[PDB]
């Protein structure tokens, strides 16, 4: 028959007896009521991880399993609400809206069920814009030491996707209550929050709790990617999860390798990882029925790894790496002086590349990552009493002028529009030769006004990257006028 | 009400019938020698059986004993009536006895992690030392290490911050010794009872002395006592004598469970034995508890999961520099060094900000040109910049500050400065101002205008 | 036939009764949730039960549901029937055209060639990488092994190779991804449609998304086809990305087979299952095999088992370093730590021999020097060692140029190097002729005339 009773518990492991009818991965139910998932299948007993609290499970309890296994509220009711990990658990409002269901545990898309990423994802830093650009169904690390912008980094990207028709999710792993109860309060006064669900495991939750909360948080947003629509989610540290996971890992007795991590821990993030991606035409088709009828979705997905002393070529950082298909180093020290979206060009990459841009994006875009990892190449000199300098002072003093570009303020992302200040302005000569440092910064605000104005037709370039061989010289205009204003 | 089957070090395991198994957390009560020896079950062991820890030392035990369950997952005394008062992990009064008259009586086990419990603030704890609420300011319901060690007056910068939020806030604070030696227990004891502090913390003690059950728990004993002062609307301090002992004593326990290891021999519950201590402390909307911990950093290893750990979680760092209480400026605080998140953003204010960041370049363009000196003549020195090291030699000596606690030691009265008067003191030494005054005038007062009186009296 | 008896992870044992105890290597199916669910025998454990591995989602499994056992070891199609399109590890059509496929058909596990029925060339094929034609090449029937940590454009590296060779070809190519990201199979396959030469490769791909044992069996699904196309038609191309995803998915269920852990927590069986794999791509006197792949290495450590052992199975080995890559040299192979079999001077002739060695060892010679000057600045060097960096220098940034593959990502366009020109540079610049110009005239650019023009722009 379908129940069990408890035999053993301890550190949120528990063993039923019993359960004849239980299978692999099935959700079953405890008194609460709290649920537990089957790992094991041993001849007798039956291994399960408690999805919770654990202090009050004792002997002889009645275990009555469920039908499925593992799977929790996705659908569209979801955003401008906080989630706890498993599923339906709210935060404050009582209701929530399922289309149905869906498994947190699932197999990614094919091999021949997939389409080549074409479309952007802007971030709204200007930096990363550039010269790493994100795209529809592209995985982009954001890896770096504590406290260098990596969260900071992660939520002005959702908010900069406020109304791009991309519908964001944020998952806290392992994260003070704190900081993400502060998190979401700035997510919706900057707005909008709901535009974003928000999966939630505390710092203080159950270890399973937490290693699973990415997969519920990614199942939620697979909903919009099968449905033709797209979706962006940014698992917060993957590094708190892969610790959670080491921990049931260990717990269960099995054998440690690399830095005490069991050996399928590259497979508990590269299923994950592997989740986001872009769905071409026909698999849109087949999953909706006829229903969509000629659309591709998308899961673009930026985790979050956290590294302890730049140490890159660590265990885990590294598996993420070579997971996702490019990555973003935000550096300690650069952050520390004042270069606060902290990326480290020449070893932050995106190999999706050229095709995550808009047109009047990779055009210009390409002179930004010249300058950048190559004024950092003669970093001796640090500006002084000049040699060589028509060579030297130039590329130096133009390049140092540029880094200062990329420099921003967060909560404040730049559109495709305010990317006439980078594309124009900067690389190829306009504000090198009037603006000072300080200057050099400032001045990019008041030009940004100054087509607020003179450039509501600008706001069409922006709608479609063009760069239309007119709108070259047209942009070219512009520029010469604000040398007549600030 | 049950039998003991085996006994291993503080390992003892009990067996009772199986319809009344104990719960996980809870606490049995055997009777060895004279003493109870209160135990804490740890695991719902296969085949009726439970194991524990034991709250006392494991020997004497006979093997086939009886043990009585109770509901209680071993509580402790909580409320005003503690503060003043020594206690032990058990709630016990380990000072000599005042017998400590409680009221009320709360488990130690408690989950403090809530939700919408917690509020929205992000208010700032002044502390009213000048150093720490401009160069490392205190988040209410926030975490802040402690990093120095001995004879840079670590004590008496709890015993002032302990004051502070006494006198000039309302609540109180709670001490925990954990895992530290039991001399300096005494020690702090009467240092306390001499600066007429002891009167406003509850202390807990579970020195190296005890078992690795108490000095495990001890540090929730007194969390919880704090979280008393919290629902009853207070604003508390809670100090951990080490963290660092907490999380290696819980390496002791998770290796006695027969626990596999984890990375470098730590146990594989390091991460969430953390984040419940931690995410326990924190500012509900009714209250709000607020924690300054002494870490130790092994082998000088912040990269070592201890560290690393609790680093992920505190959200200020004090640094007292030996070299800083030479020359004699004593909040021997390291004004760089000394990092708090909740400076960097907006969030003190824009003006703060500022202040703080513009004290952090004076003071550090001043350390650049100070071997620029001492090698080449301070003539050569351009006028902005020996201006900077006449404003930085300036603000370094008024960073400096009188405590009360302190006035016993010395015999003078010492003060408490606003977040503001120390903001108008700072910005308006550092943006062309006080110049004419001396660089005594700094030492050792409060506002800035006690120091402007102070160049009058020379 | 039997029933399930425990179910862990991919582990699933089997319960037969000894009329049919499944041969050890051996297929089975099972009705889970929905659809049909291949298991293969593992182990005969005692008893008349039986260690498998599910070849898809173990999850839905009940404990007692029957399975049908068949006689066939592995299903998978051989021939050119399986040119056209994509495959499983199953051997099913993954691609939407359901396979018009074999006239035929092998079983994955296969034994490695007689020892006298192995042949062996030394007819050399040209790259276009100027490190890798210079530093360590290849005849035909020769197997080439790309090292590298994660991010060291580990995949680009092999696709660049791929577009090298795969067109000097004019033959069966047959790529076989296992354990890679399946948005760059998506691509190759697409990439590769539009040039029109599928119709001359072999798609097989076991994701990193996929479960264990789609993964430690891939490899052989990939390399059975491989062997098909080799032992009729002679010129063969195997490509295979991250040979370690295969070792690395045997080590996921070492644990659940039953066995102690070996160093590192890895198999103790790594020696045999790299062995038997690696053993079986060979030039066979009926034809050769030419092949490339891509052998992942962990946390960077060149001495982690899966690297360490699997280097002797090489005859070429080029290794990319993140030092190298930290830099800006985009062909991050180490020229120093990467080798090959076949640099030999009766192989390759004498001037390419004498030329790989000279820029290796003034590449080493700078190694050397690399110390003292971090410590003690340039000016400390003879003019002679002065000039030794200064030559090196030219040398290592010459090593770099621009793939065409690599054009996506980055502005610059590629390049294609010719062997010839690999040693006129090399050579050149160690002469001392190429002096005068500075170093950035020889970083990211392709034969020296280029170097030379770049030069003058800056
Ligand atoms: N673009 C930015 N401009 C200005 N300040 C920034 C910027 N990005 C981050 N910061 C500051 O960086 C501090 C912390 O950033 P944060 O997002 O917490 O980094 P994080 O790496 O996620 N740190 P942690 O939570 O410990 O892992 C905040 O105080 C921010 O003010
Ligand atoms: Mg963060």
């Amino acid at each position: 028959h379908n129940e069990g009773t408890i035999v053993s518990v301890s550190d949120g492991v528990i063993r039923i007896h019993g359960l004849a009818d239980c299978m692999q991965g099935e959700m079953i139910s405890l008194p609460g009521n709290r649920y537990a998932i089957a790992l094991n299948l041993e001849r007798d007993s039956v291994g399960a991880v408690v999805m919770g609290p654990y202090a009050d499970l004792a002997e002889g309890m009645k275990v009555k399993c469920t039908g499925r296994i593992l799977e929790v509220p996705v659908g569209r009711g979801l955003l401008g609400r906080v989630v706890n990990t498993l599923g339906a658990p709210i935060d404050g409002k009582g209701p929530l809206d399922h289309d149905g269901f869906s498994a947190v545990e699932a197999i990614a898309p094919g091999v021949i069920e997939r389409q080549s990423v074409d479309q952007p994802v802007q971030t709204g830093y200007k930096a990363v814009d550039s010269m790493i650009p994100i795209g529809r169904g592209q995985r982009e690390l954001i890896i770096g030491d504590r406290q260098t912008g990596k969260t900071a980094l992660a939520i002005d990207a959702i908010i900069n996707q406020r109304d791009s028709g991309i519908k964001c999710i944020y998952v806290a792993i392992g994260q003070k209550a704190s900081t993400i109860s502060n998190v979401v309060r700035k997510l919706e006064e900057h707005g909008a929050l709901a535009n974003t669900i928000v999966v939630v495991a505390t710092a203080s939750e159950s270890a399973a709790l937490q290693y699973l909360a990415p997969y519920a948080g990614c199942a939620m947003g697979e909903y919009f990617r099968d449905r033709g629509e797209d979706a962006l989610i940014i698992y917060d540290d993957l590094s708190k999860q892969a610790v959670a996971y080491r921990q049931i890992s260990l717990l269960l007795r099995r054998p440690p390798g690399r830095e005490a991590f069991p050996g399928d821990v590259f497979y508990l993030h590269s299923r994950l990882l592997e989740r986001a991606a872009r769905v071409n035409a026909e698999y849109v088709e087949a999953f909706t029925k006829g229903e969509v009828k000629g659309k591709t979705g998308s899961l673009t997905a930026l985790p979050i790894i956290e590294t302890q002393a730049g140490d890159v070529s660590a265990f885990v950082p590294t598996n993420v790496i070579s997971i996702t298909d490019g990555q973003i180093f935000l550096e300690t020290n650069l952050f520390n002086a004042g270069i606060r979206p902290a990326v480290n060009p020449g070893i932050s990459v995106s190999r999706v590349g050229g095709a995550a841009q808009t047109k009047i994006m990779k055009k210009l875009s390409g002179g930004i990552r010249t300058a950048l990892a190559q004024y950092r190449e003669l970093a001796a000199f640090s500006q002084f009493a000049s040699d060589l300098d028509d060579a030297t002072r130039k590329q130096l003093d133009h390049g140092q002028k540029v880094t200062e570009l990329l420099k921003q303020k967060q909560y404040a992302p730049m559109s495709v529009a305010q990317q006439s200040l980078v594309l124009f302005a900067a690389e190829r000569g306009y504000l090198a030769d009037v603006e000072l440092s300080k200057i050099g910064s400032f001045e990019a605000a008041l030009l940004a006004y100054v087509d607020r104005d003179h450039a509501p037709l600008m706001q069409e370039i922006n709608q479609t990257g063009g760069y239309n061989d007119e709108i070259e010289g047209k942009l070219k205009g512009i520029l010469d006028s604000f040398k007549a204003t600030q | 009400t049950g039998k003991i089957v085996q006994v291993i070090g503080a390992v003892v395991d009990v067996e009772f019938p199986q319809d009344a198994v104990p719960r996980v957390y809870d606490a049995l009560e055997v009777q060895n020698g004279n003493e109870r020896l209160v135990l804490e079950v740890q695991q719902q062991l296969g085949g009726g059986i439970v194991r524990t820890i034991a709250m006392g030392s494991s020997d004497g035990l006979r093997r086939g004993l009886d043990v009585k369950d109770l509901e209680h997952p071993i509580e402790v005394p909580v409320g005003e009536a503690t503060l003043g008062r020594i206690m032990n992990v058990l709630g016990e009064p380990v000072d000599m006895k005042g017998e400590i008259g409680e009221e009320e009586r709360w488990a130690i086990h408690r989950a403090a992690p809530s939700y919408e419990e917690l509020s929205n603030s992000q208010e700032l704890l002044e502390t009213g030392i000048k150093v720490i609420d401009l160069m490392c300011p205190f988040a209410k319901g926030g975490k802040v290490g402690l990093f120095g060690g001995a004879g840079v007056g670590k004590t008496v910068n709890m015993m002032e911050l302990i004051r502070n939020i006494a006198i000039e806030h309302s609540g109180y604070s709670v001490f925990a010794g954990v895992g530290e030696r039991t001399r300096e227990g005494n020690d702090f004891y009467h240092e306390m009872t001499d600066s007429n502090v002891i009167d406003k913390v509850s202390l807990v003690y579970g020195q190296m002395n005890e078992p690795p059950g108490n000095r495990l728990r001890v540090a929730l004993t007194g969390l919880t006592m704090a979280e008393k002062f919290r629902d009853e609307g207070r604003d508390v301090l809670l100090f951990v004598d080490n963290i660092y002992r907490y999380t290696l004593a819980g390496t002791e326990v998770s290796a006695l469970l027969g626990r596999m290891p984890s990375a470098v021999g730590y146990q594989p519950t390091l991460a969430e034995e953390m984040g419940v201590l931690q995410e326990r402390i924190t500012s509900t909307k009714t209250g709000s508890i607020t924690s300054v911990q002494a870490v130790y950093v092994p082998a000088d290893d912040l990269t070592d999961p201890s560290p690393a750990t609790t680093f992920a979680h505190l959200d200020a760092t004090v640094v007292l520099s030996r070299q800083i209480a030479s020359l004699g400026i004593y909040p021997a605080v390291d004004p760089l060094d000394s990092t708090s998140r909740q400076l960097d953003p907006l969030v003190v204010g824009q003006e703060h900000y500022d202040t703080a960041r513009g004290v952090q370049s004076i003071l550090q363009r001043y350390q650049e040109l100070k071997d620029i000196i001492a090698i080449l003549g301070m003539d050569e020195l351009s006028e902005e910049d020996k201006l900077v090291v006449a404003r930085a030699r300036k603000i370094q000596r008024f960073l400096s500050q009188p405590f009360f606690v302190a006035e016993v030691f010395t015999g003078s009265p010492g003060k408490y400065v606003s977040l503001k008067d120390t903001i108008r003191g700072f910005k308006g030494i550092m943006e062309g101002e006080y110049d004419h005054l001396p660089e005594q005038a700094f030492y050792m007062v409060g506002s800035i205008e006690e120091a402007v009186e102070k160049a009058k009296k020379l």
